[PDB]
RNA sequence: GAUGUUAGGAGGGCAAAUCCGCCGAAUUUAAGCAUAUAAUUAAGCGGAAGAAAAGAAAAUAACUAUGAUUCCUUUAGUAACGGCGAGUGAACAAGGACCAGCUCAAACGGUUAAUCCUUCGUUUGGUGCAAACCUUUCGACGGAAUUGUCGUU
RNA sequence: UAAAGCUAAAUAUAUGUAGGAGACCGAUAGCAAACAAGUACCGUGAGGGAAAGAUGAAAUAGUACUCAGGAAUGAGCAAU
RNA sequence: UUGUGUUGAAGCGAAAUACGUGAGUUUUCGUGGAACAUCUCCCUAGUGCAGAUCUUGGUGGAAGUAGCAACUAUUCAAAUGAGAACUUUGAAGACUGAAGUGGAGAAGGGUUUCUUGUCAACUGUGAUUGAACAAGAGUUAGCCGCUCCUAAGGGAUAGCUGAAAAGUGUUUAAAGGGGUCCCCGUCUCAAAAGGGAAACAGGUUGAUAUUCCUGUGCCAAUAGUAUUAUGAGUUAGAUGGUAACAUAUAUAUAAAUGAACUCCUUUACAUAGGCUUUACACUCGGGGUGCGUUUUCUUUGCACUUUACCU
RNA sequence: UUUGUUUUGUAGCAAUAGUAAUUCGUAAUUAUCCGAAGUGGUAAGGACUAUCCUUGAAAAAAGGAGGGAACGGCUUUGUGCUUUGCUACUCUUAAUACUUGUAUG
RNA sequence: AGCACAGUCUUAACGAUGGAUGUCUUGGUUCCUACAGCGAUGAAGGCCGCAGCAAAAUGCGAUACGCAAUGAAAAUUGCAGUGACUGAAUCAUCAGAAUGCUGAAUGUAAACUACACCAAUUCCCUGGGAAUAGUGGUACUCCUACAGAAA
């Protein structure tokens, strides 16, 4: 039974022909499901957590794989861009929407509001 | 006479006049004139009414599974910038 | 009360020309230089049967003067002409039966 | 937009699934030497010819497919005068 | 009918696939039944 | 003007309890019924937010005067409307909650658009293991703009 | 001081979500739905729309064995 | 406020030398197996049923009654089975009867199909049967259809109205193609009986067949070079016939040059009437292959005798 | 090279496939399978006649034509064109062998 | 071994049918409080699938009753098998990864798993080997810049 670490660094070829046996013998575990032996097959669960974990590292993989040859740029893609919700992109963002005329702006600069004290 | 006004022409009703209505899954799509009689699929709007609430509500949004906004709720309460993993071991 | 027959009549849900087999719109030739300023003879192939009308109609195949070709025209058949004879129309066209003319 | 993940286009692993053990899957093997497997709905003749073709090396004179009412798609495959269907039988098993 | 549409045929090969009765040892630990001519699925 | 399988972006739909426009009845009451009432409601169409809308007097008062809007108590079932029939019906002042006020239009910079945006590279330091994010300004280029942006109230 | 524009507070929330409560109802009641409920089912369709909770402390105690019956079942000097 | 409960509360059935006048109250026994009352005083209400052709649920007399009535009709023997008028087999008697309970048919149905097993309910009688129940299995296409085209028509574009919703669809199309600059040209859907590339025969399974096997074919498609052949025409293109007519039989009759621009034809079309041809259908006698009464007679009553697509 | 007269064939598929009766390891073999017609039941085709104040649908697709932009090659001058030597020629059907994505469906 | 007439009606005891009553309640109802949108970065909704034996409900999306990561922390069990003797069995959290066909649905259509056009695309090692009929893009309206044609 197979890990996440022991297979998480090797050989992207290795990884893919292992999973190519892997199917294949999945193949002939169904041969063998389809034929009145019915013995091999609760290891079926296994094998397929086997495959999902180390496809998710896989794609995880590649994931870096394809985009640290693409990183910052500042026009990341359809995926890479931020992924809030429609009303918060579209929003004014806070620098920009607290952003005020040179008129306010001088106005509070030069002469705040503050606080005191009464006795 | 024979084919009148009850078993015999019950007797005729072959031929259907809606089907599935892909847009809602419903045998309720005109075939002949091409418009679902639940949602009207060919316009772009979802045809409620309000005079018919049971309709609206075995239809409105949580009837079905919310494969987005489910996961998009508890959120808020976490505030998490996306792109962020917890710290390792 | 209701609607009439003759109110319904309008709508025009059944009562649209049964025109299905009708063999097209009888037009004279559209108005061009040289029927303005002359004949132009175009023959007339064959007088059919308009299924709506009891007027028979004739297929005059004129030529085309900017371009190489024929045009065929559906023109009102007057009483005694044939398949094979040339029509002339405008203004210089000598004045005979079928013959079209300014008035 | 570029992805990342490896394309899921249905290779060989998720056409074919298994063979049938019907007991007309066998007795056309014995009686009239055509062959039997069971593919995904969503394949087709040329792909489960290039998936056998590939994965065994048996000619096949034609690819025969069927849409079954369980969802999967049953697939008829032959041989030629060059190779006998015993060994195929006796083999696979 | 003996002709049909694939969206129909699919349909009706789930109507089937669901007809069937609960697992025995599940039952060990169905309602939705009909029969094809008492009920009719409305397609 | 047209056109772009030009570059970069938006709108569509779902969801409505509160909210903003339009359209818009009748049942009912009047012991009948037509104005009236139901009701500026129900139904229908469209449009947003966490609240919306209203909001800074072309206001009220007539007093020793008040000072944006909104809401609560009251004015008050009052003034008034109405086959003056059935019925309908505010506003000011007063007591409170809350309380923030502001900028476009002309003058002038014409001994200098002083403005705005796009794109492309460099750096000013930072919280995150990371991903990212907050800050950073040398610019250069391309434009928009005098058929008027910013500075000035 | 109209015929241009912005503006937080106090205000409303038969919706959704998440909490807390009640001189409320206790399965013909309370939401239609305490349950596999807007499900089964009906109508071409717009739509209409239910019924159905309770062994026992513990089935990790759910009836072993015998007799008679084809079997269902019944009986026991047997059994939790 | 102050009490009852596993030493059995609530509820329920029967009852009481019980109390009241009466709604009721309180006790007894049995059942029940977990809560109950407060009359000390007061507060509160979805607070009291005989009816409303009341609502929901359950159950009666009717009553083992009405009734199990179209479709001429069944009988003998055997098998299986616990059990056979209605399962199977054989015999017989009959029916559907040329416009069929016969094959293929489409809509509609959706696994009812096949095999095996089975009878809790259903199969209005029985039932071992079954379209019931249970487990498996079963539908194979270049040639059969859809897919393509267009009609009645539908939706949409340009606009134009309308608050929108929607109403109409060229009402001042600048709308893709073609060839090599110009010409033509709204889009899309709508027919499993209209038009239409090309398949026949034999055989095979428990369930599929002009789809699977064998054989034989047919149609559509096929990009850039070097070899061949066949036939043509030629050192850029034929034949006779007074005429109509016909004109290339190699593996196949292919071999008689060709743009833009056009003009036709096929597709492509009603009804009625008879005549004719052909295939198929049926039928007749004698030649090749099987049964029969025969008390009374038989050259006796009869029966089985083929050839797709491809020329 | 033509005309007449005799032998072969179920005109070629064609029997051998299928079909049918007796013997026959329990797989087999046999031979037949013919002269002809006659009715007109159903279909299709043909050539006609008649009827309409009824004239009885479109495209997809395919074909034919008028006309004639362009037509024998190798190499060779100058700038698709005049020119010098040899004249072998070119296509219609079928393919064969290597490059294009694998070149049937 | 014998005896009651039968039927109809009444009463009592025990039963049958039925599901009232009482007692239960992971449910409802009402009020209060707080937060509030989602969507071309593809929403709600609808289909189709996914477990060893798997129908529904619940959950999930070809990584399909769940993967990764973090906290707790060793069981899943109906059989099978799986696990430590802790990233391992199971919960909880859930930020990473993935998220089928559709649907405003948006290349043209739709009772079609039909048909287009443009890059043929994608993967492998960091210039060579494969799969392939196989991957993305192409709606309408509008905004800001750009372009080459026009009067």
């Amino acid at each position: 039974n197979v890990k996440a670490y022991e297979l998480r660094t090797l050989k992207k070829k290795e990884l893919l022909d292992k999973l190519d046996e892997l199917k294949k013998e999945l193949s002939g575990l169904r041969i063998s499901k389809a034929l009145g032996n019915s013995a091999k097959n609760s290891k079926i669960h296994g094998v397929r957590k086997n495959v999902a974990r180390v496809l998710t590292v896989y794609n995880q993989k590649r994931k870096m794989e394809l985009r640290q040859l693409y990183k910052n740029k500042k026009f990341k893609p359809y995926n890479l861009r931020k992924k809030l919700t429609k009303n918060k992109r579209l929003q004014l963002s806070p620098k920009q929407k607290a952003a005020m005329t040179l008129r306010q702006k001088k106005k509070v600069q030069n002469f705040p509001q503050r606080k005191y004290l009464v006795v | 006479g024979k084919a009148g006004k009850g078993t015999g022409s019950f007797g005729k009703r072959n031929g259907k006049t809606h089907f599935l209505c892909l847009r809602c899954g419903k045998r309720s799509y005109h075939l002949q004139k091409k418009k679902c009689a639940s949602c009207g699929y060919p316009s772009a709007k979802k045809r409620r009414f309000n005079w018919s609430v049971k309709a609206k509500r075995r239809n409105t949004t949580g009837t079905g599974r919310c494969r987005y906004i489910k996961t998009l709720r508890r959120k808020l309460k976490n505030k998490f910038t996306e792109g962020s993993t917890p710290k390792p071991k | 009360g209701r609607v009439i027959r003759g109110q319904r009549k309008g709508r025009g849900s059944i009562f649209k020309s049964h025109n299905h087999h009708r063999k097209g719109a009888a037009k004279l030739r559209h108005l061009d230089y040289c029927e303005k300023k002359g004949y132009i003879k175009g023959l007339v192939k064959d007088i059919i049967h308009d299924p709506g009308r009891g007027a028979p109609l004739a297929k005059v195949i004129f030529k085309r003067t900017e371009k190489y070709g024929k045009k065929e025209e559906l023109i009102i058949a007057s009483e005694g002409m044939f398949t094979g004879q040339y029509i002339s129309c405008g203004t210089k066209a000598p004045l005979s039966v079928g013959n079209i003319l300014p008035i | 937009i570029v992805k990342s993940c490896h394309s899921k286009t249905l290779d060989k692993y998720g056409l074919i699934k298994y063979p049938l053990t019907s007991e007309k899957a066998m007795k056309k093997i014995e009686e009239i030497n055509t062959l039997v497997f069971m593919c995904d709905k969503r394949a087709n003749k040329k792909n489960i010819k290039k998936s056998v073709k590939n994965l065994f090396g048996i000619e096949c004179d034609k690819v025969n497919v069927l849409n079954t009412l369980n969802g999967d798609k049953k697939a008829y495959v032959r041989l030629s005068g060059e190779h006998d269907a015993l060994e195929v039988a006796n083999k696979i098993g | 009918g003996s002709i049909k549409r694939f969206r129909l045929k699919q349909r009706l090969g789930k109507c089937r696939r669901q007809n069937r009765p609960v697992p025995h040892w599940y039952r060990l630990k169905n309602t939705k039944r009909r029969h094809w001519r008492r009920t009719k699925l409305g397609l």
